[PDB]
């Protein structure tokens, strides 16, 4: 049992709302987990869904409060000085349109550092 | 007067407030200082929770005087 997360199987698992794979916080928010180190990776995974372990079977698998809930990217109409938002009981982040990469990557990097 | 709001990783933020300063004006510093939106903030003092409606007079804050950052980042 590797200790990585496997990322291809979080992005092939991940639905978009509101936003396509060319939705540039799509490609920035992946471009960041890219860059995360395990630590990064493992805090973005229990921020979003309130743990670090992935179910055996995958991402594809990822079961929510009420049942089985895909991890969701959200871009939201919100006002670009929100940090992401997760809601960890149907694991989903609501992320504003951020205006660059490194601005989409400093909020992530303060959300998942600075909660619990 | 001069208080300090220390973040969860111990980061400490130095703001200029005044007695006579609301909460939610607190939060407003803190914004503008890092870029967090008041409604994702959550201030504590002495282990309770700062309503935006009172001030930090009503709180017994005091120059000097350190607050908890809590981010409400998570609905459920």
């Amino acid at each position: 049992a590797m200790g990585k997360i496997d990322v291809n199987d979080w992005k092939v698992n991940t639905r978009l709302k509101h936003a396509t794979p060319d939705s540039n916080i799509v490609k920035w928010f992946w471009k960041a987990v890219e860059f995360f180190d395990e630590e990064r990776r493992a805090r973005l995974l229990q921020f979003v869904t309130g743990s670090s372990r992935v179910p055996l079977q995958g991402f594809k698998a990822l079961q929510g409060a009420a049942g089985p809930r895909l991890f969701t990217i959200h871009q939201i109409d919100a006002n670009t000085n929100n940090l992401p938002k997760a809601h960890t009981c149907f694991n989903r982040i609501d992320i504003p349109p951020y205006e660059s990469y490194e601005k989409l990557y400093e909020k992530l990097l303060t959300a998942i550092e600075e909660t619990s | 007067m001069q208080i300090f709001v220390k973040t969860l990783t111990g980061k400490t933020i130095t703001l200029e407030v005044e007695p006579s300063d609301t909460i939610e004006n607190v939060k407003a510093k803190i914004q503008d200082k890092e870029g967090i939106p008041p409604d994702q903030q959550r201030l504590i003092f002495a282990g309770k929770q700062l309503e935006d409606g009172r001030t930090l007079s009503d709180y017994n804050i005091q120059k000097e005087s350190t607050l908890h950052l809590v981010l409400r980042l998570r609905g459920c």
